[PDB]
RNA sequence: AGUGGUAAUGCGCACUUGCCAGGUAACAAAUCAAUCCUCCCACGGUGAGCUUUCUUUUCACCAUAAUCCACCUUGGGCCUUUUUACUUCGCGUUGUUCGGAGCGGGGGCUCAAGAUUGAAAAAUGCAGCUCUUACUGUCAUUGUUGUGAGUUCUGCGCAUUAAAGCAAAAACCUGGGGUGU
RNA sequence: CCCAACUGCAGACCGUACUCAUCACCGCAUCAGGUCCCCAAGCAUAGAAUGCUCUGGUACAUAGAGAAAGGUACACUCAGGGAAGUCGGCAAAAUAGAUGCGUAAGUUCGCAAGAAGCAUUGGCUCUGAGGGCAAAAAAUUGCCAACUCAGAACUGCUUACGGCGGGGAAUCCAACUGUAUAAUUAAAACAUAGGUUUGU
RNA sequence: GCAAAGAUCUAACGGAGAUAUACUCAACAUGCAACGUUGGAUACUGGAGCGGGGAAGGAUUUCGUGCCAACGGCACUCGUACACGAGUUGUUCGGAAACUGAGCACAACGUUAUAUCGUUUUGUUAGGAAAGUGAAGGUGUGUCGGCGGAGCUGUUCGACUUGAAAAGGGGCAACAGAGAACCUGGGAUUAUAUUCCAAAAAGAAAUUGCAUGUGGGA
RNA sequence: CGGGGAAACCCAGGUGGAGGCCUGUAGCGAUGCUGACGUGCAAAUCGCUCGUAUGAUUUGGGUAUCGGAGCGAAAGACUCA
């Protein structure tokens, strides 16, 4: 996994053909934006929630967008 | 154990599948003189030591 | 550690001072006080239970002002400076069940923070 | 699944209150030899390194000189003093000394 | 519910080659994984004292092969082979003793 | 199983770019670094080889 | 065995794992690509 | 067509199995420190047990895999500077030492073990439970201390008693030359 | 054509069950014999001794009834005497941990030696000694952890788990540690270091 | 005789294995003794274990269902018995591909009436011509560079066609030495699992071999 | 590191951890009971007792030497009862 600092090179991983997905993760103090890679898993982690919302509509619409929750046994 | 020879192990898979009884059909033939398999092994009785 | 303990001050054991003090502990009997067991004289010698066994400094009884019982809202609430367990209530209350004979019938349960809730064996 | 089988530690801590007190430790409890209860180079080694500690924080304190250092260094690897406050006394003999020849 | 282990790939001695090493799981189960063998790390020429060079780390195989090249050398003349000591007696020795053969040579041819 | 201290001598090659280092019984004071001297014109010192 | 499948039965076959079992036949285990469905060919093979 | 630093050496600087030279692979006692882990404490949460009497109690659990990013603790080697450092000396180990062939002190370079921050990773695991059956949902917990005791990973070798001195090779690494020129 | 970060596609072969033993192997057998490696908890204690216990495992090895003699035992005890037994103290008994004191002849000076011998030991309630870290005669001021040893008063014993040398005076032999007749001989036999001789 | 390794008891359920009866007769004195499972009880092993995994050896003894003629020296409704039907999943684990060791002995040579004999690692076969590999060039092709007027000359680097230097034939022998790119979660089995899981792969990686495009050199 | 001595050197404490050293597990053996058993659990085993247990030590796999031959710290021992 490899982390991402910037929000610039943010949304030129998510521009590269190889992003199946994006996984967009809500963790109490902060919000993951997990971009799934042909090698590497890049995250993305944003503070602020008034951000997040701003970053999340700002994905490009190629890339789907999975919200992450936890997904029952029996669901599973 | 885990080891073994490919060849070792078609030879101990040939004696698995021989060691069948004789079908009951066999015994209803017109000249039959064979009423049970006479060559059946025990793993406890005989080795075959491949 | 430091200093060799003596056989004499097991009399009076040092019990710990929370630095902010007002630690409150609830316990929230809603749920059979509606059956009628925690009835009006179950409920006077039940927060009587808790006053004169509750243990401070090592001795019982004395509870003095560290520790402070009451009564409101149909839920049980303990509040105090002193330094407790949450698990000491909850074996208090314990005690006072087996003695009413109660144990097989109500069962203490955590529900958050600082707050017990007693309900029934489903 | 039940729950384990209980074993308690409770005679053992009440025991270990007493051992720390002092208590079922004397010349009648003891099977093993003094020193395989407590090396003695376990105890060397504890005092020794106590003493070349206390050194050190007097020579960076400038409680002492190099010279007094040294001299007391190769007396405590002597076996010159017993323990930590042996040492100090034998310090604040030499500090004496030098007050009165300055 | 003290735990115990076993080996879990297919070599089962206690080996320098077959360190294991304890491993609490996300699971909460203790299993036992195997440590990567260590090198010793570059060094100078055995006949020249044998110390381990600075500048230069110690890795095995792989992580030797993958590795920067600037990881297992440094800069100056004779870098990850010989010490900076020995790069400088070598240095003066070559400049001392060439010039005693010209004085030497020159001395013969004069006369 | 050899009482006698042996010796490594590195050699350069008479024809070829490259050393041959040698390996012979070492004499008693023969030390690392000693410059040995083997031929017709060798020094009559500890640690070369002469002719008889 | 990929190519096998590929040929008889026009499906894609993204793994293939196989053991030799104790009588001494070879046994694969293929799993069909997400596109195919492995109960449709299935039933087209026979097997139900 | 590499480059910085007085230096130890730093930086992401092309090709090299024509050739040559080194290194890794590669081995080693004891003492003392000791890793991951194990066991004990201390404090605190969760559940259970005992409860005629005592017991702020007894028991259980409180988990974080590889792989990566960023970069103060100990140990070793080294550089620079000050060396008027050893005249009836100093630094260091539990321990057999060490120093003008450069000790100690100041400031540094580097290597080895680990801290620590973060990505992975809570979305997992564990325990109890709300609701009401569907191997259903809701929800609560989800730990840190220890100059404690073990623990050969490691520090650790030109490294053991020795008339005992402790395999090799493949594969790989770096350089010297040379090519680019 | 060669480097960097990616990316796309593909990663072939054999082994993989189970066992590893008081039932899975060898011993004719589900035979008290034999068979290499790894992980290894708590308390007592010097402890991988020995005893008991949480986890895991087990109640499987023909059973029931049940004081004959005579047996076998990884079972005991016995008044008075104490080796009178016997080829022979065989067997059994005995000594016993730790600590202080103390210890002969002989000797290759290393030992002999735990020589031989005396004495103490419980439980309780205490008292000293043995440290770490932090804070500007700091020779004090705070906080705190792990234990060990020693000394007192009081109070006990029916000498009371396990484990754990009997000792001394002499002769013969071999210097010693070792080896060695698997299945009747472990020795004084063999080896050994040391010494000598021979061939070259 | 079936006596070393301490040991079993109780209720219920299951089972043909019972509470099984001429007269007399309320029950005892006329169906005994033995099984498997579950819950309780009691005890043992006591981490150098009747624990959990492997090598050698064994080779289906593993698993489920059924079954009780023989066998498990007593017994069985049980079974490692019998019958039927299943189970072993790998780019990374072990081996091989692909290392050397104590060693072996194919070729070669020699010997022997006879090769079914001897030599064959002290760097190393053999009176012994055992290298088919190839620096650099010359000569064409492809990717570049510079010059002057898309071409021309010269040039760098890969493909095709002159010959430096490389002595000492070919192989085996380690599943504990060397080497070796994966490791957690799972509600994933009746039985396999660092081997199975499929688009939110529960997932996170690491490594080879080819390619394509981008960036930069040629 | 103390204490003596003109010198040579001697006497005291500590540190350290040597040894085909000692007690003693596992391991490797096998002394006595001339114990048990002796149509055995066993064509050599069992119990207690006993030797040794850092070394000339024990042990896995691999490899090398054999039938008038091999190997043997030597008993004519061992070379698949
Ligand atoms: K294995
Ligand atoms: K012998
Ligand atoms: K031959
Ligand atoms: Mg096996
Ligand atoms: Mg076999
Ligand atoms: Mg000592
Ligand atoms: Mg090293
Ligand atoms: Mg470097
Ligand atoms: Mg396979
Ligand atoms: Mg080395
Ligand atoms: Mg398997
Ligand atoms: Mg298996
Ligand atoms: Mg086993
Ligand atoms: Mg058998
Ligand atoms: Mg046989
Ligand atoms: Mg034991
Ligand atoms: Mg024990
Ligand atoms: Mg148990
Ligand atoms: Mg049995
Ligand atoms: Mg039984
Ligand atoms: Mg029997
Ligand atoms: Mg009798
Ligand atoms: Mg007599
Ligand atoms: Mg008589
Ligand atoms: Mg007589
Ligand atoms: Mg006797
Ligand atoms: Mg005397
Ligand atoms: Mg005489
Ligand atoms: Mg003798
Ligand atoms: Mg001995
Ligand atoms: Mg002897
Ligand atoms: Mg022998
Ligand atoms: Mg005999
Ligand atoms: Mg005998
Ligand atoms: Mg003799
Ligand atoms: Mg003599
Ligand atoms: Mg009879
Ligand atoms: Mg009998
Ligand atoms: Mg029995
Ligand atoms: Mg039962
Ligand atoms: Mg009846
Ligand atoms: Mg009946
Ligand atoms: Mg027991
Ligand atoms: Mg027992
Ligand atoms: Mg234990
Ligand atoms: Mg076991
Ligand atoms: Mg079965
Ligand atoms: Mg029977
Ligand atoms: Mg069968
Ligand atoms: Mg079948
Ligand atoms: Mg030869
Ligand atoms: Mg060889
Ligand atoms: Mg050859
Ligand atoms: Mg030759
Ligand atoms: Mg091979
Ligand atoms: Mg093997
Ligand atoms: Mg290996
Ligand atoms: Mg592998
Ligand atoms: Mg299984
Ligand atoms: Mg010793
Ligand atoms: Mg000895
Ligand atoms: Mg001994
Ligand atoms: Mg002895
Ligand atoms: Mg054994
Ligand atoms: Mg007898
Ligand atoms: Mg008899
Ligand atoms: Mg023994
Ligand atoms: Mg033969
Ligand atoms: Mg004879
Ligand atoms: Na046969
Ligand atoms: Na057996
Ligand atoms: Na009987």
């Amino acid at each position: 996994p490899r982390e991402i600092k910037t929000l610039k090179e943010f949304l030129a991983i998510c521009s590269r053909k190889d992003a199946r997905c994006v996984k967009v993760k809500h963790n109490p103090s902060a919000t993951k934006f997990k971009v799934r890679c042909s090698r590497y898993l890049y995250t993305l982690v944003v503070n602020d929630k008034k951000k997040a919302d701003k970053i999340e509509r700002s994905i490009h619409p190629s890339v789907k967008k999975i919200a992450v929750t936890a997904r029952s046994h029996a669901k599973t | 154990g885990r080891f073994k020879p490919l060849a070792v192990k078609k030879k101990y898979a040939k004696k698995m599948n021989q060691n069948k009884p004789v079908p009951y059909w066999i015994r209803l033939r017109t000249g039959n003189r064979i009423k049970w398999n006479e060559k059946r092994r025990h793993w406890r009785r005989t080795k075959l030591n491949y | 550690v430091a200093v060799r303990a003596k056989v004499g001050s097991r009399s009076y054991v040092r019990q710990k001072q929370l630095a902010k003090g007002k630690k409150v502990f609830k316990i929230d009997c809603s749920i059979p006080a509606a059956d009628g067991i925690f009835s009006e004289d179950v409920l006077g010698n039940f927060e009587q239970f808790f006053q004169d066994n509750t243990k401070l400094n090592g001795r019982k009884g004395k509870l003095s002002d560290k520790v402070r019982l009451s009564m409101n809202d149909n839920v049980l609430t303990i509040s105090t400076t002193m330094a407790y367990r949450k698990k000491y209530f909850k074996y208090l209350t314990k005690k006072f069940l087996k003695k009413k004979d109660l144990r097989d019938w109500i069962r203490i349960l955590a529900t958050g923070k600082g707050t017990y809730q007693l309900k029934y064996f489903n | 699944r039940k729950p384990v089988k209980v074993h308690s530690r409770a005679r053992w801590r009440k025991m270990k209150e007493a051992k720390d007190m002092g208590r079922h430790n004397g010349v009648g409890r003891r099977e093993g030899s003094r020193e395989a209860r407590m090396p003695s180079k376990e105890l060397w080694m504890r005092r020794l390194r106590i003493l070349r500690r206390l050194l050190r924080k007097y020579r960076a304190d400038k409680k002492i000189d190099r010279h007094v250092y040294r001299d007391l260094y190769m007396r405590a690897k002597g076996n010159v003093f017993r323990n930590k406050r042996n040492l100090v006394e034998h310090i604040h003999k030499i500090k004496n000394e030098k007050k009165k020849e300055r | 519910s003290c735990p115990r282990v076993q080996y879990r790939r297919r070599m089962h001695y206690a080996t320098r080659g077959n360190r294991m090493k304890m491993v609490r799981t996300p699971g909460n189960k203790l299993v036992m994984q195997k440590r990567a063998k260590r090198s010793q790390g570059i060094h100078t020429p055995w006949v020249l004292g044998h110390k381990r060079l600075g500048g230069t780390k110690a890795l095995r195989h792989i992580d030797a092969r993958l590795a920067s090249r600037h990881e297992k050398s440094v800069s100056r003349a004779y870098g990850g082979v010989l010490s900076h000591d020995q790069v400088r007696d070598r240095v003066v020795r070559a400049f001392l003793v060439e010039e005693q053969r010209i004085v030497k040579q020159a001395l013969k041819e004069h006369s | 199983g050899r009482g006698a201290a042996l010796a490594r001598v590195e050699f350069r090659h008479p024809y070829k770019f490259r050393r041959v280092k040698e390996l012979m019984v070492a004499p008693e004071g023969m030390f690392t670094g000693q410059s040995v001297f083997c031929g017709q014109k060798a020094p009559l010192a500890i640690g070369n080889v002469l002719p008889l | 065995i990929k190519k096998a499948m590929r040929k008889l039965y026009q499906v894609k076959a993204v793994k293939v794992n196989t053991l030799i079992r104790p009588d001494g036949l070879k046994k694969a285990y293929i799993r069909l690509s997400a596109a195919h469905d492995a109960l449709d060919t299935a039933n087209k093979i026979g097997l139900v």
